[PDB]
């Protein structure tokens, strides 16, 4: 008798979401590696004195495969839409992809807006890298603009390298699921 | 000097024999997890059909939710084995695994069956779900497998070959990544990941074809009075449908259009159909008629966005008509686009 949330990660290839979703579960990784294989990972949680259990599901690898990931789609109480704040193709691809895929597979199901790789901001190498582009990386200011416009719940900034903001980032989510 | 170079030579190799582990386990871990799939399950169900029956699971259910899970098992029993055979005793540096993927690669295409069915599966199991004794049989299996309430429930586990799948390629290009230039393995690692990303390829387009097949099964199956041959014996997708205006032998109708790549089909939109008419696009010419034109065709009629159509093999003609012009773009482009293609 303690209920069960879904929560499903998707967003583009090299976000790191597996990263995320790995740091988020567990430590004690020697750090130097990046494991590329995320098992579907049950997590209890506290909310308001209340026990929860947090289903978490990662997607990476079936990027290219569209025909192939809406299988994963059903029965979820929790999407997890993630961008690298970094790279503004993984912007742009929110709103160009995932979020019309989600939402025309599952339209009364909630889903995060989650900004990742925020450590890389004040990076001057990528700092270098965009601006050859002429570009430049994502400010919360306009994340939240986006996720204001496409009904996302709220937008939430993490990093899985630092753990700032990390776990809120995932009890926003249970919470968000668990709206009436 | 020297010993920097070392330093990261050592530090490579760390990092490749973290790739080899990762395979390795997380292949250890998925072929558990499809044994306790069988055991915890299957085992239970057959050790006496009586109770599964009666507390409400069918053979037929029990069929369409594993679908070929268990030859998927017994293909990475022996993949698995060839693994642990190849990483002898543990993942060393100059172990090399690409040629163990390539030796598996046409062993895979067992997935393309599964897949394909998943999708009807868990459509199914959320209906046994509903019935009380089947979620409570399906919950105690789970219980007397060892495993909790909170634990990760049936439909994740049906769920992870199709995310496995898909996690091979990473792992390929992480070990390719970590593989030197002239190490012997490196080419077989290049080849084996373009392997096992065709599988994906392969698995997903079928699921893909398989859904348009059904497309037009169900198109079919909503559309009363239907002559000829079956749309499935002769057509493989459907590729636009709208609203025309169809004069006819003096006759003014309101019709529901459907080009599938073969042939033509017109409906009364009241099943949701009733079928009109067909003509097969080889025998099919379509020719664009001015807008402000008024013919016999017509009756006289002026018309705006319209075009006459010609089944040769009846020797008979009619006229179509849109509301936008939009409309008459599309079915033109897509009549050529078909035509174009029937040919190669």
């Amino acid at each position: 008798f303690m209920q069960t949330i879904k929560c499903v990660v998707v967003g583009d290839g090299a976000v790191g979401k597996t990263c995320l979703l790995i740091s988020y579960t567990t430590n004690k990784f020697p750090s130097e590696y990046v494991p590329t294989v995320f098992d579907n990972y049950a997590v209890t949680v506290m909310i308001g004195g209340e026990p929860y259990t947090l289903g978490l599901f990662d997607t990476a690898g079936q990027e290219d495969y569209d025909r192939l990931r809406p299988l994963s789609y059903p029965q979820t109480d929790v999407f997890l839409v993630c961008f690298s704040v970094v790279s503004p193709s993984s912007f742009e691809n929110v709103k160009e992809k995932w979020v019309p895929e989600i939402t025309h597979h599952c339209p009364k199901t909630p889903f995060l807006l989650v900004g990742t790789q925020i450590d890389l901001r004040d990076d001057p190498s990528t700092i270098e890298k965009l601006a050859k582009n002429k570009q430049k990386p994502i400010t919360p200011e306009t994340a939240e603009k986006l996720a204001r416009d496409l009904k996302a719940v709220k937008y939430v900034e993490c990093s899985a390298l630092t753990q700032k903001g990390l776990k809120n980032v995932f009890d926003e989510a249970i919470l968000a699921a668990l709206e009436p | 000097g020297e010993f920097a170079a070392a330093r990261e030579s050592e530090r490579q190799l760390r990092l490749r024999l973290c790739v080899l582990n990762e395979i390795l386990g997380t292949e250890r871990d998925y072929v558990g997890t499809l044994r306790f799939l069988q055991s915890a399950f299957l085992h239970r169900i057959r050790q006496n059909v009586a109770d599964s029956v009666e507390k409400g699971l069918t053979e037929e259910n029990v069929k369409v939710l594993f679908s070929n899970i268990e030859d998927i098992l017994e293909v990475h029993k022996d993949f698995l084995a060839a693994l642990e055979y190849c990483l002898h005793p543990e993942p060393q540096s100059q172990h090399e695994l690409g040629n163990v993927f390539l030796k598996f690669k046409d062993k895979f295409c067992v997935y393309e069956e599964y897949c394909s069915n998943h999708e009807k599966a868990l459509r199914l199991l959320v209906e046994l779900n509903k019935i009380p004794t089947v979620r409570a049989f399906l919950l105690s299996c789970m219980l007397l497998g060892g495993r909790k309430t909170t634990d990760i429930p049936l439909e994740g586990y049906l769920l992870s070959p199709i995310q496995r799948i898909c996690k091979y390629p990473l792992l390929l290009k992480e070990l390719a990544k970590r593989t030197p230039g002239k190490h012997p393995d490196h080419p077989a690692v290049q080849s084996a990941l373009q392997a096992m990303k065709t599988v994906c390829s392969n698995i997903n387009e079928t699921k893909r074809q398989m859904e348009k097949l059904e497309a037009l099964e169900q198109l079919q199956s909503h559309i009363e009075g239907w002559e000829g041959s079956n749309l499935t014996d002769i057509c493989t997708q459907l590729l636009l449908q709208g609203t025309l205006l169809k004069i006819s032998a003096g006759n003014i109708q309101e019709r529901a259009f459907f080009l599938f790549d073969n042939l033509l089909v017109y409906c009364k939109r009241k099943s949701l159909y009733i079928f009109r008419g067909r003509i097969n696009t080889e025998v099919m010419e379509v020719e664009n008629v001015e807008d402000g034109t008024a013919d016999y065709h017509s009756n006289g009629y002026t018309v705006t966005n319209g075009w006459k159509i010609h089944n040769t093999a009846k020797n008979k003609w009619f006229v179509c008509m849109a509301k936008t012009a939009e409309e008459k773009q599309k079915w033109l482009d897509a009549i050529i686009r078909e035509r174009e293609q029937r040919e190669s």
